[PDB]
């Protein structure tokens, strides 16, 4: 939707505050519902493995987010505290201004640290659950 | 106890769309022929495994006078008309926007006219991806009214562009017995169409012995034939369902109430020769239980045209002169379109004048049985579960 | 599987309650497991698109349920109280009688007000969560 | 990934431990981003025609596993517990030895009867959950 089949969460240059908001709006609405030639094939072809390749690329991470407790949903919400050495950055800013292709170049240092340290809080929620499991 | 609102996924439910169809006929792509060069341009091959998964105990209402599906093709059929025929001279009006002497000055246009091969061929149209074509098996179905063996399809049965006025020619005909549909009787405004069971042949010929071209300062006549042995039996059938519908009155057939040309008689085409066969020793008989025809070879005078009244819009046209000999059109009749004249002076009698000219009329008798439906998947009924909050 | 690709819970004709109760009896079974021509490539085609286009729906509505809380769901289920202007009818002729396509008949003037309840009550179990942020 | 598009969960021959730990190796990596003739086309439909399938068959027993409460999720947990006449091993031999396709042979005549306990489990946690419904 956010002209590709990926990056469906909203089109790229729009600030991340206004597209989750008009996500919603798209939300509403759309759950609601209110010449030729035989070279026509090859691309007929092209424009379907563009789309089983996205398909299955999808449900691959949607399902590999299981490693962080956010399996099957696109917005998920862990319980790792934001450091402030990452961006030092308010809350309202960050979605008023700066576009996702914008904060991306802003957090690309610590994106990788990020990924460690989600990995660690779901292994500890786990364990946790675990140790509930003695008594209940 | 205690209902809750829940919300399903999946639900079958249908709607009614507004899409485009793709056709897909069996073209060939080499020979000269007009309809096989447009269906090899704009068409796919049929589909050589067709599935029709018959449904359970469902009822749709089937409206057919509401079709949008037959306001497409009526369009599909016009865009092959300025593709085929090209006219030598294309006299259409035009107005201009000026409120009342209005300013409506004709516009012609000249193209080469060259004299082409000209057949139809069965199409079939089909739904795109996302949709489904319902279809109706009842042996009557009565046109508006809902049956109850529906099955869904993904292309309709053969159907061909043929253009012609009071008599549906080359088509399906009836499954066990000729019914008659029309939108609503006794208000003589609608066409009845009557659809036969038993394919009723008409052969319409000129060899050539008639090279004679004008007669003061003929090429221009032909005639065709209808088996009067044959035809008596499926009017003696139309006859007996129009009683049905009127027991006291008179069914007394008439000639046409005058008009256009292309009205008053009959008119279909072969080859570009535009014949206008005059059809009154076929509906002059008057009726009751009992015939009054005669008692072979009703011999149907006919006249090829030059200068016609358009049927894709108004506006006249003028076409090449007539091939020099041996035109033969080996047809069949299906159909039959009928109007009817009704009033405060009708003392007793029922008249059945042939009508037809509006198109879209002679592709509603074929595409009836259809009906073009998307699938909803929601779907909101309550229950005694409750979200764990 | 009920006569198309979508709305495979059940097939068209059957009442609501004879078909959920017949889609068991499928899912425990389908879980146990006991001439050509070269224009057959057109019609092979369309027969993708088809399927394709099916799953890509599926997949965006069944993301779209999460406006409701109902995300990856086919059967879900809410707190919101059902009236008695809408049906007024029983639980047991409804699942019993009226199937599919007659009871959408018979509630097609407020499904679309049920629509802005649904959002409504989630808002609200979502409010109610983050206050309970503040202590846990 | 598994030589497959089904069997994702590993590749066959090697066991169920050093699979499935082989799997979360896999899971990190690949979530943290670090000639030609007109009869191609036959043979690019018969490549998508099982990509397809293999995608419509996975979503259906993904929603299929509702049945026992493990519905959008590929390594689930019941609450049965495990006989001893079934297999009578113990949980470090089972994974250290006992590859996927040794292990199926070795509870062969008990899959069926498994299938029929967990789903009797399912309905108890359901119609429990609903007594609960009663008082909250
Ligand atoms: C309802 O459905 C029915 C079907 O059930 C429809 O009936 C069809 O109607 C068609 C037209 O009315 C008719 O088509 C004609 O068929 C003729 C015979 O075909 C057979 O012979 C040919 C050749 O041997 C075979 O190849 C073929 O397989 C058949 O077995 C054709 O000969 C006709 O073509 C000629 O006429 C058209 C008319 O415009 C010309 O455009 C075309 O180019 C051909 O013209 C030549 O012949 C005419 C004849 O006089 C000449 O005047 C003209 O100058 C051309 O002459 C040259 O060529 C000849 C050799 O052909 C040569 O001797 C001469 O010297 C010149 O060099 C035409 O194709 C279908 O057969 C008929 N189907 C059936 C089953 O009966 C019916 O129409 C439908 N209803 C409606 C309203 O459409
Ligand atoms: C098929 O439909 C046609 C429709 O045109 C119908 O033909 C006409 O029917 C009308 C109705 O009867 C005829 O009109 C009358 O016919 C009588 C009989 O000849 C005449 O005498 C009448 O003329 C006198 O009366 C008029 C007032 O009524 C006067 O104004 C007039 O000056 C005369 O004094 C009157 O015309 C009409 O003649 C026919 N025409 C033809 C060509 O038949 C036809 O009857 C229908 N077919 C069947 C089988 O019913
Ligand atoms: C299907 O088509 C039928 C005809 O093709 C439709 O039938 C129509 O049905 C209505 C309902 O009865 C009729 O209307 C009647 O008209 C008379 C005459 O009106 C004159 O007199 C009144 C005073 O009496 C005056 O006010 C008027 O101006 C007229 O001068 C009325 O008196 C009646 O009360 C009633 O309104 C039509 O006459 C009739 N059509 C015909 C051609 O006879 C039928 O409705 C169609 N089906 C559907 C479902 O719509
Ligand atoms: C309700 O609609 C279905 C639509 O399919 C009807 O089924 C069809 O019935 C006709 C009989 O009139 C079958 O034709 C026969 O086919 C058999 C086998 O192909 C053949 O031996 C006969 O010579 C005849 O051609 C037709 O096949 C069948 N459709 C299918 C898909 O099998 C059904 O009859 C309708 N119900 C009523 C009461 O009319
Ligand atoms: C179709 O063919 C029929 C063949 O009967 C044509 O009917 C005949 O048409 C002529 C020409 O008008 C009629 O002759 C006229 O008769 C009246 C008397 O009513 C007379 O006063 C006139 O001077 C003239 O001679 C003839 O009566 C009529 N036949 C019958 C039985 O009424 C018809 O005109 C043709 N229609 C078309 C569109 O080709
Ligand atoms: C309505 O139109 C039909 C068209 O067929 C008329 O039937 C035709 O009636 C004429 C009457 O003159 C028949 O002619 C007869 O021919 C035989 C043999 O040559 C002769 O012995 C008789 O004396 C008579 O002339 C003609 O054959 C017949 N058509 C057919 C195909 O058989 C009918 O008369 C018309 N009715 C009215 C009221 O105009
Ligand atoms: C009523 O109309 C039909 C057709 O409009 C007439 O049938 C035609 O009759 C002629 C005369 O026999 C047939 O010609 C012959 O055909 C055979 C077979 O090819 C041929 O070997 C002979 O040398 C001769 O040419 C003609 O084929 C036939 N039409 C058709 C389509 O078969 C019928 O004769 C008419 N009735 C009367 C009483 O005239
Ligand atoms: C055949 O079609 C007609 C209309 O074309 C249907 O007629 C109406 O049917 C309803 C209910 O069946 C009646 O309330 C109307 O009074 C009828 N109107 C007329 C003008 O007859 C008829 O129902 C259809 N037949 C079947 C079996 O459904
Ligand atoms: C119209 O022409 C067709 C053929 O062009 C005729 O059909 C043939 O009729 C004879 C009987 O006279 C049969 O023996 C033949 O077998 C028929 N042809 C075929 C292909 O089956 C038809 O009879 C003619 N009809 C009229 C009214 O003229
Ligand atoms: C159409 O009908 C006419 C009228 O019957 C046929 O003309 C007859 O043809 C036969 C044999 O060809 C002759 O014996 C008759 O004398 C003819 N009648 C008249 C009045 O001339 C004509 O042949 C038929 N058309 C076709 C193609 O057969
Ligand atoms: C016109 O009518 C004739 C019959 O009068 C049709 O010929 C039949 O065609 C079907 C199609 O497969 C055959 O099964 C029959 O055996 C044919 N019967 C005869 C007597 O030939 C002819 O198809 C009709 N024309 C059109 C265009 O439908
Ligand atoms: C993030 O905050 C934690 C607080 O527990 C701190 O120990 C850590 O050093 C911070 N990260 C960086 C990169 O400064
Ligand atoms: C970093 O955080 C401190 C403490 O909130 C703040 O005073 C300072 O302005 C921030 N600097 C930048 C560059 O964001
Ligand atoms: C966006 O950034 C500008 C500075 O470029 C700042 O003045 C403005 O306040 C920011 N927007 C909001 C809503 O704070
Ligand atoms: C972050 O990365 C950019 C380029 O990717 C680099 O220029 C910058 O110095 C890096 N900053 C830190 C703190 O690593
Ligand atoms: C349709 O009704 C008949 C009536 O007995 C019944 O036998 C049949 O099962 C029904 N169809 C379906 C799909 O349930
Ligand atoms: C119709 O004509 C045929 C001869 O072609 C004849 O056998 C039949 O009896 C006629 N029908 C009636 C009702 O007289
Ligand atoms: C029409 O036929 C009936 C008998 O079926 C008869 O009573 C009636 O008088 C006939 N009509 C006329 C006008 O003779
Ligand atoms: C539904 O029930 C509520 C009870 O809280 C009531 O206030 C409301 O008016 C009802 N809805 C309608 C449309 O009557
Ligand atoms: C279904 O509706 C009919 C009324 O047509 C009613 O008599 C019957 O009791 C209903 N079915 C059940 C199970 O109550
Ligand atoms: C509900 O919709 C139907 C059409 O299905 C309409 O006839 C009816 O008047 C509507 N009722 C209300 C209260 O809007
Ligand atoms: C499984 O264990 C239960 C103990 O709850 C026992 O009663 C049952 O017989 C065992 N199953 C078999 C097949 O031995
Ligand atoms: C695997 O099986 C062998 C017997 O073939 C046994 O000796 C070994 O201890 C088993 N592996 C482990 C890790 O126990
Ligand atoms: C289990 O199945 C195998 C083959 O399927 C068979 O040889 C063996 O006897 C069966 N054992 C039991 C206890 O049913």
């Amino acid at each position: 939707l956010g002209a590709f089949i990926l990056g469906f969460l909203g089109a790229a240059g729009s600030t991340m505050g206004a597209a989750s908001m008009a996500l919603t709006v798209q939300a509403r609405l759309l759950l609601s519902g209110i010449q030729h030639m035989l070279q026509l094939t090859v691309w007929g072809i092209k424009q379907l493995q563009a789309r089983v390749l996205a398909v299955e690329r999808y449900l691959r991470d949607q399902q590999l987010l299981g490693i962080w407790g956010c399996s099957g949903k696109i917005i998920c919400c862990t319980n790792v505290p934001w450091n402030d050495s990452w961006s030092n950055k308010t809350i309202n800013e960050i979605w008023d201004n700066m576009t996702w292709m914008q904060w991306e170049k802003e957090i690309d240092n610590y994106t990788q640290h990020i990924y460690t340290l989600l990995e660690v809080s779901q292994i500890q929620q786990e364990k946790n659950e675990q140790e509930l499991l003695e008594l209940d | 106890a205690k209902k809750w609102v829940t919300v399903y996924y999946g639900v079958p439910v249908w709607k009614e769309a507004t899409t485009t169809l793709f056709c897909a006929s069996d073209a060939k792509a080499y020979d000269t022929e007009v309809h096989n060069v447009w269906a090899t341009h704009a068409c796919v091959p049929t589909d050589p495994n067709p599935q029709e998964i018959v449904l359970g105990n469902v009822t749709e209402n089937f409206n057919m006078w509401k079709n949008n599906m037959v306001e497409q093709m009526h369009e599909d059929i016009i865009s092959l008309w300025d593709q085929s025929l090209k006219p030598c001279v294309k006299l259409t009006p035009l107005c201009v926007t000026l409120n009342c002497l209005i300013n409506c000055n004709t516009s012609v246009i000249t193209q080469a006219c060259p004299k082409v091969s000209f057949e139809p061929i069965p199409i079939h149209y089909c739904a795109p991806a996302g949709f489904a074509i319902l279809k109706c098996n009842s042996k009557t179905f009565n046109g508006s009214g809902p049956c109850t063996n529906v099955s869904t399809v993904q292309c309709t049965h053969g159907i061909r562009p043929v253009v012609s006025t009071q008599l549906l020619l080359n088509g399906s005909l009836a499954e066990e017995e000729i019914v008659i549909r029309s939108e609503n009787i006794t208000d003589n405004a609608k066409t009845i169409i009557v659809q036969l069971n038993e394919a009723v042949e008409i052969n319409c010929t000129r060899p050539n012995n008639n090279t004679r071209k004008s007669i003061h300062i003929n090429i221009r006549q032909a005639h065709c034939n209808i088996s009067k042995a044959r035809w008596n039996e499926t009017l003696g059938q139309i006859v007996a369902k129009l009683e049905e519908q009127f027991p006291n009155k008179t069914i007394i057939f008439n000639h046409s109430s005058g008009g256009d040309p292309e009205i008053v008689t009959h008119s279909f085409n072969c080859g570009g020769e535009f014949f206008y066969c005059n059809t009154t020793p076929l509906f002059n008989s008057t009726w009751n239980n009992t015939r009054t025809d005669d008692y072979q070879n009703i011999t149907l005078q006919c006249r090829i045209k030059q200068i016609i009244n358009m049927w894709q819009g108004v506006g006249k046209a003028m076409y090449a002169p007539p091939i020099r000999g041996q035109i033969r059109c080996s047809s069949n009749i299906t159909g039959l379109l009928l109007t009817r004249d009704g009033g405060r002076d009708q003392n007793g009698t029922e008249t059945f004048r042939p009508g037809g000219g509006n198109m879209r009329d002679n592709w509603r008798s074929e595409l009836y049985k259809y009906k073009v439906v998307k699938i909803e998947p929601l779907g909101i009924a309550p229950t005694a579960c409750k979200r764990r909050v």
